[PDB]
């Protein structure tokens, strides 16, 4: 499967949390290709700042043999 | 219940059409097989006790089912099981004579699973015993009449699964 | 209710309302005004009815408010007057409905079992209702009093 | 009458009749003068009522008197007139009684069974009763006609 | 079964309340409407058979498939059963009109009605349309006659229509 | 002996016709007859 | 809307009688094989079948000509055949132009329909269809159709149909007899409806058209009389046992009360007294009283003694009072001595199941009576009439929108649902698409997201479940004794316990996902998604269940709450239809509420309960608080101390 | 779920017994019919939408069910009925391949009756729809596969009824 490696910064609106929240804020994680559109929308519409997107696993221009 | 004539007539009537060629074909097949189906039913009725005895001997006796802790263990449970076998034979005969399994739907498979799942009767053992009944009847009535009864006994068996 | 009785009878016979049932419903509809007047009187005078009836009951039947009696003590006496208020409310319901059905349904089915469970002498409850009937009858005209006394009497008869 | 209905309902529940049932009994027993005068007025005018009704019906159904018809023949025609009169008598019975019981026990239960056995069409009978209703109510005051119409309507409803 | 007075009494007994001014006003409204309700019931009694027949005829004119093969009014058996059901609805609607309360319809018509029609394959929608046809016929009849109050007439029929019909929105 | 086979025999498929617009579309049918 | 459902099962009334159905039902209602009588009827009918099919063929082929002869004799002034879809004194031909196109269409249709149903009756070997659909057609069409004209048309059709059968007195006689039945039945007046009056004021009165009764299967009626032969008395007693005990326990188990049978067959006791004493017997007590609570026992007793289920709330109330007071003897005496019993069965007739086709049926107890009449009724232990009748009078219950069976136990682990067939307990209720289920928050009540939608994610503290978060850093984000190994592993095992309920056996854990989580490559959300989509989850919790049961359990595990109603259920179920299990998991974990309640670092947890689950947990003796549901009296030392 | 092979294996494993000759011949019976089941499944998989369409068009269209006031009225409910039919056809094919109706009893019927009585979905009409599917499939896959698919569609109908 294609896997992106997305880096994002998520700010905190509507709440001043007192527990540890740094892990949720600026995170780098592997995302399956199929979920990246939905995840991009979710991070954006939450107020996030997607710094970086790369194709960690997979190739461009691949018509077959992606799963 | 509905027999074959009712099924054909209702199919014709719901469309407002007279009895057509295919309807007449199926009806004449029913009427032509009727005499041999009646003879098979008579033979089965004359041998119901022996049929159930032999099927029980083949499939159920001398197994975990009849020993202490088995669902057929006590005398009441044994008698109830052979009575159920008689039910299955009788209603297979009804379905054969009617040329349709509607009697099995409305008078047998209605809450058969309710009854057996509530009482914890073993379904696999029942299916094995019904298969034994089918084999015994086929040996007694003939291969072709055996198949004619076997469609309905298999119908009950698949209803049990 | 009278209307409900007529309707359920007609339905039991699987027919439309007969002329007699329509006549009875017409009588009910026409007597609505007087029934409402009686109910208005009973509701408006509920406090004085209950106080006077309870006074007459206690003075006539002191044992129930004497030591060892079921209604002995300030709180038990309060609860007894509360029960009297309950039954007066049910009487007003029966008066407006034109029938004893609400009284039966709310306050008389199993009343014996309840009061046996509580240890309350049921005959004294019947007497409390009698006192309430006597007090209420003085507050209205003779025909109105006669109409209300039937509901009071139904309660009394069911009690004892 | 309504008294018998009240007693039947009370006995079925093994109780004395409630206040509402007795009040309905009183209202019925007070309207007796109107019921009696209606019954009398319909009684002496049987001939005119039946004549108007029968001419209206056989105008509505000329086939009944036509050859092959149920009423064809003087005997059958006279029997039909007899039936008109008998049902008017039943209506007067119902008016006096205050309910449909005298009508229903005498000339409605099994009426379809009877007339089917005689090949008198039941829809012919309901049309006959409708015209008899019109003719009879024509000979009554407005209030008396309003009082006595629902009995004709009940016969009509039972007929079909 | 509950009529308007019984419904009011139940509401007030739930809270242990004596009947207040609003209760007396509602009872007064019912009692003053009683004459019109009785007249409407009597008019229905005078025309019930013809009302049912004409409503059925109109329904089978509006939905001709009902009396054609595979229609649920097809064959005299089903046709008679359908006219019987219409008679049921009219009789219980008359009851509800007299009681000024639709609980009689809930208890003795609607509860389990969907289940029965689903079991038999009786189509609900045409039955609801027939109920509405009978309602319109009753309303026109009441308008024609010398009746003063006729707004209550729609209440039972509409109730049945709302209680039995499928939810679309 | 083989004549006994009815349910075990070769099935005889029955004709069931696809349902078509009933009279409830009559007006639209007229509109269809006047849309060409 | 209606607040409860008694259930709905397929109903199959008989439309008409046929010879095989007649014979087979005659044998089957008596619980026996077909004997010489029924088998001989079948033989004769099958023999006649070839001739009958010949009649049907010739009539369907020439139906056009027969109908044309009828239409030409009946109508005058035009061609009736322009559109195809002995003489009574009053007969006169009908004018096509005057009579109208619609009525002409109905005339031609009716003639063809008469011929068609005549052929049907010929094939069926019974005129019952003709009688059923023709007795009372006259009154249906008198006012728009001439009866004399119809009679003449039927006579013409009869003559034309019989004209094709000069063969011999085999085809001709059958055709003539069936047409004569049609003629006499069209000439018949409408019979009165069968009225089933309400036995009391709590039960409505009904009526059934006689044609409906004629079509339905006739209930065999057994009456004990002194003069019956011994074999007939045996049949009657067997019927009594089949009615009271629901099957022939004498044939099955040799169970019998001999002195009662001798008394009833001698006429010492009536069949009513025999029923009374049999239903009081220890046999009946052991079979249909001891195994059941009184509430279910009285419903079964109504089946056995009256042939019907309870009709109303008032009736079940009254009879449950009776059985509470005097037990089984009082119940049996009340049922047998009821006016209803004597109205139907009297003194001699064995009680019979009434049900559909025998008399007009009520809607209010339709499904419950369908269930009660099944032979599986003894294995329903939960009362069905009191429950459904009470639920009519009350708002919608706390229950899954698709039924009680779709609610799993709210236990730590396991997907335990009631099985529809095992000890049937189904409680259908009409939840429309917009209902919302009231859920109890596991935490501060005011944090329930219904009243406080911004409370979503507010951890419940001591009032709710423990919450596992990857708050601490992950290891290697060399050295030993790095403390960040215990927290991350505790969270991994917590996630396993959340998705699956309990920890897996050795070799089952998704080790690659665990290392990929421990290396910061994924988030907690991604890991639980992998767990939920794992083949192990599919096999355990998706595959073995009804689709909506699987979805409901999934929702509880992943969102920490049951579904609110039809909106969530429908969306997940539709995804299940279109895409499948992995897509359903994706939808649940990618939903907005998951993000709000659980971020990328929180293991899901139980956030809400149904009332039933909370009651299960907190209503037991050892967990029930002292102040809940009772009066708490303050204890004070006596003043005299 | 269990297929015919798993049925035999479970019957042998609950007794702790190795497979004897009778079990072997039952497995031989299942292997004998497996080619037929694969071909029938392929045809049905190719034509699933068309069977559903023709069965709807022959049973439910232009009836009260689709007209205003019927349970198939409105597009959401129409799509719902088609969706249910897709499930029924697909699970009937699954069971047919397995040779056992167990998957139907567990995925389809365990809760569906309560679901349909809750939603108010008419069971007479849906049974008619499944029967129409039965005839359409029987027309496509032939006599033997038609009867086998019949068995499991009738099973769904009986479970609903
Ligand atoms: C000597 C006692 C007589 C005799 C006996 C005999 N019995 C069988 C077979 C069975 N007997 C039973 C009986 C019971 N099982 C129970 O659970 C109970 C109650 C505790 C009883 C009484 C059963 C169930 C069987 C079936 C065998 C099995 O265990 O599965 C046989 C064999 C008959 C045959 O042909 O197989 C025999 C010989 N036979 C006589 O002639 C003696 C008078
Ligand atoms: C042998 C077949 C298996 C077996 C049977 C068994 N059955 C029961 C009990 C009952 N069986 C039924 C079934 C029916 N009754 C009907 O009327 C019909 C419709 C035609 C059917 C299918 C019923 C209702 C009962 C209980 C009530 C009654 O007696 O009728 C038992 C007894 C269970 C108990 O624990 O009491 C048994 C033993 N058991 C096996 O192990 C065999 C595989
Ligand atoms: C045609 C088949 C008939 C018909 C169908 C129909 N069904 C629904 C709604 C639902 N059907 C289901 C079915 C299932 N749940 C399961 O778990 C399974 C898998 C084994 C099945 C088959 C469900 C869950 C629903 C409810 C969905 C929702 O939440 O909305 C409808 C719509 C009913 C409504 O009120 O929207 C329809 C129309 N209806 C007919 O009239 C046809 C005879
Ligand atoms: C205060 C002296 C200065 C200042 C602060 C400021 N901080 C933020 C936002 C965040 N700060 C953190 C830091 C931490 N969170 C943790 O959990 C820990 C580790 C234990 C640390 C050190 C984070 C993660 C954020 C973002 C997420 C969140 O706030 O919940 C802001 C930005 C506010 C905003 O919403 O834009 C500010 C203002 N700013 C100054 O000017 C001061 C000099
Ligand atoms: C009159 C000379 C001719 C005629 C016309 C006619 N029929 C109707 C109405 C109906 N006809 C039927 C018929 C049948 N019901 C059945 O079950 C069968 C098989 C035995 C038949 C043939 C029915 C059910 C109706 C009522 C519903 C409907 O309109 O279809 C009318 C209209 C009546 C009206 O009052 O509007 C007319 C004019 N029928 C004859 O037989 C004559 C040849
Ligand atoms: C006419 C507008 C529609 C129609 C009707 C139809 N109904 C049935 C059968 C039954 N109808 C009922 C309904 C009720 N029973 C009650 O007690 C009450 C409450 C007061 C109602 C509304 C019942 C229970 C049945 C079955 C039992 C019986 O016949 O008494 C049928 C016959 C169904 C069949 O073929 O078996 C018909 C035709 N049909 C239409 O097409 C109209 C929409
Ligand atoms: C045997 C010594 C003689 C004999 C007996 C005989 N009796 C009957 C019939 C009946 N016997 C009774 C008696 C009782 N039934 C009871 O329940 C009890 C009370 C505990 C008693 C004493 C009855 C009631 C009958 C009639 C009903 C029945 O058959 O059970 C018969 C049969 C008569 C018939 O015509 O069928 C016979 C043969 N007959 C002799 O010849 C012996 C001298
Ligand atoms: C008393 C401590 C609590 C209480 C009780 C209560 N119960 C009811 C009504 C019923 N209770 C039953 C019970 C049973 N059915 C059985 O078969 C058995 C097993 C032996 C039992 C115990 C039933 C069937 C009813 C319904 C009776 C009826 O039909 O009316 C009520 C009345 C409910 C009503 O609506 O009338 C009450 C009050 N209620 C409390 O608040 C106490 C905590
Ligand atoms: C051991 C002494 C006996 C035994 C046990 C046994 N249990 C199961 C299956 C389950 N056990 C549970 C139990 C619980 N779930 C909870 O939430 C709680 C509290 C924390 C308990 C105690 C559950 C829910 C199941 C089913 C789900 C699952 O197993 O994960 C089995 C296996 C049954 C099967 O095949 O599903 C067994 C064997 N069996 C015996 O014979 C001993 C007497
Ligand atoms: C106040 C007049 C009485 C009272 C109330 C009380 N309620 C709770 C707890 C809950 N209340 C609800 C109610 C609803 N939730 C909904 O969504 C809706 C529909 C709009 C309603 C009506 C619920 C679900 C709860 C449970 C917690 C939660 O909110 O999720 C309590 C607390 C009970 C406890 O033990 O904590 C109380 C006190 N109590 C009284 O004594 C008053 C008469
Ligand atoms: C016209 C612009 C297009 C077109 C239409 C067309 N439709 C059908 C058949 C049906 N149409 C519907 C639609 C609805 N039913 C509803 O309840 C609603 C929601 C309010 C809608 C819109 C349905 C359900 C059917 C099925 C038949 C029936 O009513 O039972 C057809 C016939 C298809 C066939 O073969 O039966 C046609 C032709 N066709 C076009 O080409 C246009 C683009």
């Amino acid at each position: 499967m294609r896997m992106f490696r997305i880096t994002a910064c998520v700010p905190s609106q509507t709440r001043i949390r007192t527990q540890r929240e740094l892990q949720n804020t600026y995170f780098t994680k592997l995302v399956p290709y199929d979920n990246w559109f939905r995840e991009q929308q979710r991070i954006m519409k939450m107020g996030g700042k997607i710094v970086k997107v790369e194709l960690a696993t997979g190739r461009p221009g691949t018509n077959a043999g992606l799963a | 219940m509905q027999d074959a004539i009712t099924a054909v007539i209702n199919s014709a009537d719901v469309q407002g059409k007279y009895l057509d060629g295919a309807a007449m074909d199926k009806l004449k097949s029913y009427f032509a097989s009727g005499e041999l189906r009646v003879r098979a039913a008579s033979v089965i009725s004359a041998n119901a006790a022996t049929i159930v005895k032999e099927a029980v001997a083949k499939s159920l006796l001398y197994s975990d089912v009849t020993r202490p802790g088995g669902n057929m263990y006590t005398t009441r449970r044994y008698a109830a099981c052979i009575r159920d076998l008689d039910y299955y034979l009788r209603y297979a005969t009804y379905a054969m004579l009617a040329g349709d399994a509607s009697i099995l739907d409305e008078r047998v498979l209605n809450g058969l699973k309710e009854t057996y799942n509530s009482l914890g009767v073993p379904i696999s053992s029942t299916v094995q015993a019904i298969q034994a009944i089918k084999e015994v009847t086929a040996s007694l009535v003939g291969a072709d009449a055996g198949k004619e009864m076997g469609v309905y006994l298999d119908y009950i068996c698949s209803g049990l699964s | 209710s009278i209307v409900t009785k007529s309707i359920v009878n007609a339905d039991a016979e699987a027919r439309y309302l007969s002329p007699g049932e329509l006549d009875r419903i017409k009588a009910f509809v026409t007597g609505g005004a007087a029934r409402l007047r009686i109910a208005e009187t009973l509701t408006g005078s509920r406090e004085t009815i209950v106080k006077q009836a309870g006074d007459r009951l206690f003075q006539k039947r002191p044992d129930i408010v004497s030591p060892g009696g079921n209604a002995y003590g300030e709180e038990m006496t309060a609860t007894c007057l509360r029960d009297m208020d309950y039954y007066l409310r049910l009487v007003t319901y029966g008066v407006v409905s034109g029938d004893v059905t609400p009284i039966e349904e709310i306050g008389l089915v199993g009343v014996r079992e309840m009061y046996r469970s509580l240890g309350t002498p049921i005959e004294a409850v019947a007497q409390s209702v009698r006192e309430m009937k006597e007090v209420a009858s003085g507050l209205m005209s003779s025909d109105d009093a006669a109409e209300a006394s039937a509901y009071f009497d139904f309660v009394i008869g069911k009690m004892s | 009458s309504v008294v018998s209905q009240v007693i039947l309902q009370a006995d079925d529940q093994l109780r004395y009749p409630t206040s509402g049932e007795l009040k309905g009994i009183q209202a019925f027993l007070t309207t007796g003068a109107q019921r009696i005068r209606i019954a009398e007025t319909l009684a002496e005018n049987e001939k005119k009522i039946v004549d108007q009704a029968q001419k209206q019906l056989f105008k509505k159904h000329p086939e009944y008197r036509a050859p092959g018809g149920n009423a064809y023949g003087q005997r059958q025609y006279n029997q039909c007139l007899r039936d008109y009169g008998w049902y008017l008598r039943l209506v007067t019975y119902g008016v006096l009684a205050g309910n449909k019981e005298p009508i229903e026990t005498t000339g409605l239960i099994g009426v379809k069974e009877m007339y089917n056995s005689l090949n008198v069409p039941v829809p012919g009978m309901v049309d006959a009763v409708t015209v008899l209703k019109d003719a009879a109510l024509g000979l009554l005051s407005a209030e008396d006609a309003n009082e006595t119409a629902p009995y004709f309507d009940y016969i009509i409803q039972f007929m079909s | 079964m509950r009529d308007a007075v019984t419904t009011l009494i139940k509401n007030y007994d739930l809270t242990g309340r004596y009947l207040d001014r609003n209760a007396m006003d509602e009872l007064k409204a019912y009692f003053e409407s009683g004459s019109a309700r009785i007249a409407a019931a009597a008019m229905i009694n005078a025309n019930s058979a013809t009302i049912v027949k004409r409503a059925a005829a109109q329904l089978f004119e509006e939905i001709p498939e009902l009396i054609r093969p595979s229609g649920n009014a097809y064959t005299t058996r089903r046709f008679s059963a359908c006219l019987r059901d219409m008679d049921y609805y009219l009789r219980y609607a008359s009851y509800a009109l007299i009681a000024a309360d639709n609980n009689v319809l809930d208890e003795r018509v609607l509860q389990g009605l969907r289940e029965t029609y689903n079991s038999l394959g009786v189509p609900i929608g045409p039955t609801v349309r027939g109920i509405q046809i009978m309602k319109e016929m009753i309303e026109a009849m009441a308008e024609d006659s010398s009746l003063n109050s006729t707004d209550f007439i729609a209440s039972p029929f509409d109730h049945m229509t709302r209680e039995l019909s499928e939810l679309s929105v | 002996p083989s004549q006994v086979a009815f349910a075990s025999g070769d099935p005889i498929p029955q004709n069931v016709a696809r349902r078509t617009p009933g009279p409830s579309l009559n007006r639209f049918k007229e509109m269809a007859r006047q849309v060409k | 809307s209606v607040k409860a459902s008694g259930g709905s099962s397929l109903a199959r009334p008989q439309l008409y009688q046929t010879v095989p159905v007649s014979a087979i039902s005659q044998a089957e209602q008596q619980d026996r094989f077909l004997e010489g009588s029924e088998l001989n009827e079948l033989t004769a009918y099958f023999q006649s079948g070839a001739l009958r099919l010949e009649i049907a063929e010739t009539l369907t082929q020439n139906a056009d000509l027969i109908v044309s002869r009828a239409a030409n004799r009946i109508f005058t002034g035009g061609s009736p055949l322009s559109y195809l879809e002995p003489i009574p004194p009053g007969f006169r031909p009908i004018n096509i132009a005057r009579y109208g196109p619609s009525n002409m269409q109905k005339s031609l249709r009716d003639m063809s329909w008469f011929l068609r149903y005549t052929t049907y009756a010929i094939v069926a070997g019974d005129p019952n269809i003709i009688v059923v659909n023709t007795r009372g057609l006259k009154e249906v069409i008198e006012n728009a159709c001439s009866i004399d004209a119809t009679i003449v048309a039927i006579q013409e059709m009869r003559a034309a149909s019989a004209d094709y059968f000069r063969n011999n007195a085999q085809a001709k006689e059958i055709v003539l007899q069936y047409f004569d039945i049609l003629l006499s039945e069209f000439k018949a007046p409408t019979p009165a409806n069968k009225v089933r009056q309400g036995p009391s004021n709590d039960i409505q009165g009904l009526e059934l058209p006689q044609s409906y009764f004629n079509a339905a299967a006739k209930r065999q009626k057994y009456a004990m009389k002194p003069g019956l032969s011994a074999l007939e008395k045996n049949a009657v007693i067997k019927a009594a046992y089949r009615q009271i005990f629901e099957r022939d326990i004498t044939k099955a188990y040799s169970q019998s009360i001999s002195y009662l049978e001798s008394q009833v067959r001698n006429g010492d006791i009536s069949m009513k007294e025999f029923v009374r004493r049999l239903a009081k017997s220890p046999l009946y007590r052991k079979q249909f009283f001891e195994p059941f609570i009184n509430s279910r026992a009285l419903e079964l007793a109504f089946r056995h003694i009256l042939g019907r289920g309870p009709s109303s709330r008032e009736e079940v109330q009254k009879y449950f009072s009776i059985v509470s007071s005097g037990g089984l003897p009082a119940l049996v005496d009340a049922l047998v001595d009821s006016q209803e019993y004597a109205d139907y069965f009297g003194e001699e007739t064995v009680p019979y199941l009434r049900g559909l086709g025998v008399e007009a049926q009520e809607c209010r107890n339709w499904g419950m009576q369908q269930d009660l009449f099944s032979y599986s009724a003894p294995f329903r232990k939960v009362p069905q009439f009191i429950t459904t009748f009470a639920q009519y009078d009350r708002p919608l219950p706390d229950q899954h929108v698709y039924g009680s069976g779709n609610d799993p136990l709210e236990i730590q682990f396991g997907a335990i649902f009631p099985k529809e067939t095992r000890n049937p307990s189904k409680r259908p209720a009409p939840f429309n698409k917009d209902t919302k289920r009231i859920l109890i928050h596991r935490g501060p009540a005011v944090n329930n997201q219904v009243g406080n939608p911004s409370a979503v994610g507010e951890f419940p503290g001591s009032l709710g479940a423990k919450v596992f978060r990857l708050n601490g850093g992950l290891p290697g984000a060399g050295t030993s004794v790095k403390f960040g190994e215990s927290s991350t592993q505790a969270l991994i095992r917590a996630a396993y316990r959340q998705v699956f309920g309990r920890d897996l056996y050795e070799g089952q854990r998704l080790s690659v996902a665990e290392i990929q989580l421990e290396n910061g490559d994924i988030s907690v959300r991604e890991f639980i998604k992998r767990l939920a989509k794992s083949e192990l989850f599919l096999k355990l919790y998706w595959a073995p269940h009804y689709v909506c049961k699987a979805i409901e359990y999934m929702h509880r595990r992943l969102l920490g709450r049951p579904t609110y109603g039809r909106q969530e259920m429908n969306q997940y179920f539709d995804i299940a239809s279109k895409q499948g299990f992995y897509a359903v998991v994706e939808a649940m974990i990618d939903s907005k509420e998951y993000s709000d309640a659980f971020g990328e670092d929180t293991v899901p947890y139980e956030r809400y309960l149904t009332p039933g689950g909370l009651q299960m947990r907190s209503a037991r003796v050892g967990s029930l608080r002292e102040d809940i549901g009772q009066r708490v009296d303050k204890e004070v030392t006596p003043r005299f101390v």
